[PDB]
């Protein structure tokens, strides 16, 4: 997050991990 | 001299640099080779005649932006002379060619010629103490901490999937493609002419890329949203001129999944990665479903990975848990990975000494590059 | 032996889950510089398994027999015992040149013990049979 | 030595390991000899470069898995040494050869050369004081408690009934044969190609072996069940990839009774057992009819011994009551029986004093291994 602020070309509000809806 | 090595976060569209150990590169800038196209009438005019940095980032209405790294692959070594010539500026460096070791990066599936000529440059013209150049995917994995993982890395005229299990020599399984956002933006210039926006400059292209990163997203439904009525998002220039978009913002990246829209046979990022999966093994494949390393700034879109998740879900069989890993710094992940790797002691053998290349040739390093 | 002992001690220090837990917090902070360099960049594990490879050869070696015997029979059989202990080679993987010069230094140590046992008769002026018997056994 | 005596479970396909007194072989593992098929250019991967244990029992396609026991007859020796070094691994033993009595088991009529190699190993590299090399069916008799019996082993490429009677040396009567499920599973790879399944790896062969050990059996009716058509139940890969099983599950193991499917003339070892019966005597034959043992992993199939029962019923004359005895712990029967014999005081005279035995050459225990 602080390094995410330090550089300009960084967007947020999206989880870095995308997984499948693993139906239990 | 073997001081803190210069970690250079390269890139097709964005080639920047910093150091090792640091977590912020002090020289962040893209790929752009511009130069004024006018005659100095009134003396005292700002010059340099090859504008990069704030000059180029200030005098956009005069430059002819050139690009040797066509699809990341350099085509103009003279443009590289000028690129490093600007890079070698002390306001851009504060050093020499020897004051620090250099850490340059690469992309997989590239000719030797590139490394050859570049070695000539930085070890003959420039005189780098120690340097090794290799794929950015490894550095991205360093930043993820993972070792086993499919690195989906995309440049700006480059998009590729790099399947990796603990960094093993798997070039047959490892794939690479060279097609992305540069061309997509050019296709957006085609959109402009279809819309009526009469534009043909590289400076205008920069603004299109500003929209690309700014006023351009993704959806997940291709044909559905195509049939769905848009809103025509009015973009505003620095001047502030109304620029409607429509669904073109996510229509243009459909080509990244549908390569024939530009008239180029391929299979789309997803299927190409699936082909990389095919070359792997069923047991290791499940790991790679869980180990997906999306990277590249070009991959920054609304539900980019989520759409791609749906894609591979339509591709991969049942009971397949696909898991993506994609930090917000899908650029500096390579830079920080090089910042860590360059900060190693075993790294001696990993780098190449100056005199070594000066002894026989780059083919020794080509042995070292695999 | 000191190396192996230190390997054990400091490897327990290494495997202390408290420091490892600090590393867990550090990797959670994603500062993979120190963590990954501490893991990978430290060839300690390699040194551990290396001394573990030499471990039987660095164990129960009959060298004190040359340091505690003045009999050519005892010393000669001690040589044999030492030789047999030196069969742990391929199962230890020790450097050829280091092995050569190592055993070479050992041969010098042997010669030192030989001078030690040698300095006891001086059969050149005292009895000739001492010269005969001891010279033959030597 | 006054320690626990090691019982080597020198299995043909699955070579387990253990001690005496215990009822569970310490570690169970096959003849897999892996070495990576790639190069870890990236630092931070896994070491070893030779893999025995979960390193290989977890990653297969990455490693060049090998198998030197050519129908039990091992050809590798250096790898065997390393396997035995792995026998003394941290999880495995952390002991010494000198520190423990060790007992080896062997198939009958093996070359003396192998025993010479073993002598070199356990007398030069290793230094077992109490090292004895024995047979394998005697072990099964210890476990069953029987002294008289037809012991049928079931390896991966070794199967042969051993008609024993109170340990009496009947080498002419007793029959040895080296063939089993290895090429049956490979023949199923031939079936795979005849059914469109491009598989050429030993790892793939292991997956087929998982089917072999799992989804395969012996249909007592050969062509009555072969000429029909099954629904070809589906098997799932490590990824979970659906693959039909087919009639092969019972069609492929018929080669064990019909060796001419591969073209090699043989009988279907039950007839070789009948040859052993012929070599035996009339009423003593009846004892062995009543005394049949089924050991080895490859015995595990539905209607396996029952089909063989029907075979001998089609072979043995009238009023011939035959009895088999198939312990649930087939491979362990040999292991636990080795534990039994290794737990004996008389057994101390079986081996020969280590150093003197080395000076005795090999012919001494070669004559004493009977
Ligand atoms: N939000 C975004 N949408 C689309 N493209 C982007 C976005 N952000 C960055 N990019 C593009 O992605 C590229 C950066 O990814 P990177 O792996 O560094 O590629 P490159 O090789 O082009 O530097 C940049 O060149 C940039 O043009
Ligand atoms: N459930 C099972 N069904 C069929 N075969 C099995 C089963 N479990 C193990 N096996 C077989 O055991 C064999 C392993 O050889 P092994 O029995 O260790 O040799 P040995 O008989 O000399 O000990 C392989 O053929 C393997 O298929």
């Amino acid at each position: 997050d602080p390094k995410y602020a330090d550089l300009p070309g960084i967007a947020r509000n999206e989880p870095d991990v995308y997984e499948t809806s693993d139906l239990p | 001299i073997a001081n803190q090595p210069v970690v250079i976060d390269n890139g097709s569209g964005v080639i920047k640099a910093g150091f090792a150990g640091d977590q912020i590169p002090k020289y962040c800038f893209p790929n752009y080779v511009g130069r004024p196209k006018h005659v100095r009438v009134m003396a005292g005019a700002l010059e340099g005649d090859i504008f990069i940095g704030p000059k180029a980032e200030e005098h956009r209405g005069l430059l002819s932006i050139r690009y040797p790294m066509e699809h990341g692959i350099v085509k103009d070594w003279n443009d590289m002379e000028r690129i490093w010539q600007y890079v070698y500026s002390k306001d851009q460096l504060q050093t020499f060619s020897e004051e620090h070791p250099v850490l340059l990066t690469e992309a997989p599936l590239n000719p030797r010629k590139n490394r050859e000529r570049a070695a000539e440059v930085f070890f003959e013209t420039f005189n780098v103490p120690a340097l090794f150049i290799s794929m950015q995917a490894v550095l991205s994995l360093y930043a993820t901490g993972r070792t086993t993982g499919v690195v989906l890395d995309s440049g700006d005229g480059v998009t590729h999937a790099v399947p990796i299990y603990e960094g093993f020599a798997m070039p047959h399984s490892i794939m690479r493609i060279d097609i992305a956002g540069r061309d997509v933006s050019r296709f957006l210039r085609l959109y402009l002419r279809k819309e009526g926006y009469d534009f043909h400059s590289s400076s205008e292209f920069e603004i299109v890329k500003a929209i690309k990163e700014r006023a351009c997203y993704l959806s997940i439904n291709p044909q559905k949203d195509e049939t769905l009525e848009t809103e025509k998002a009015q973009y505003y220039l620095p001047d502030g001129s109304t620029i409607e978009i429509g669904p073109s913002r996510f229509r243009a990246p459909e080509l990244l999944f549908r390569p024939d829209l530009i008239g180029e046979e391929s299979e789309g990022i997803h299927e190409v990665l699936v082909f990389a999966i095919q070359k792997s093994d069923m047991d290791l494949r499940r790991t790679l479903f869980s180990n997906i390393v999306l990277s590249g700034g070009s991959t920054l879109f609304k539900g980019f990975g989520d759409r791609l998740l749906s894609e591979v879900k339509k591709l991969a069989p049942k009971d397949v848990k696909i898991r993506i890993s994609a930090p917000q710094e899908r650029l500096y992940s390579t830079w920080i990975g090089g910042s860590i790797l360059a900060s190693l002691d075993t790294f001696k053998k990993m780098w190449v000494s100056k005199k070594e290349y000066e002894e026989d040739g780059a083919r020794s390093i080509h042995r070292k590059t695999f | 032996l000191n190396l192996e002992r230190a390997l054990y001690r400091i490897q327990e220090k290494r495997e202390s889950p408290e420091v490892l837990l600090t590393l867990d917090i550090l990797k959670h902070g994603k500062r993979f510089h120190a963590t990954v360099s501490f893991d990978t960049d430290t060839g300690l594990k390699q040194a551990l398994e290396t001394v573990n490879d030499y471990n039987p050869l660095m164990k129960d070696f009959p060298l004190n027999d040359l340091l505690s015997a003045t009999e050519l029979d005892k010393i000669r059989q001690a040589l044999v015992a030492i030789f047999t202990h030196l069969r742990k080679i391929r199962n230890t993987k020790y450097p050829i040149q280091r092995a050569l010069r190592l055993v070479e230094a050992i041969s010098r140590d042997l010669s030192s013990q030989l001078l030690k046992v040698l300095g006891t008769r001086k059969l050149m002026h005292v009895a000739y049979e001492e010269f005969e018997k001891v010279m033959v056994a030597c």
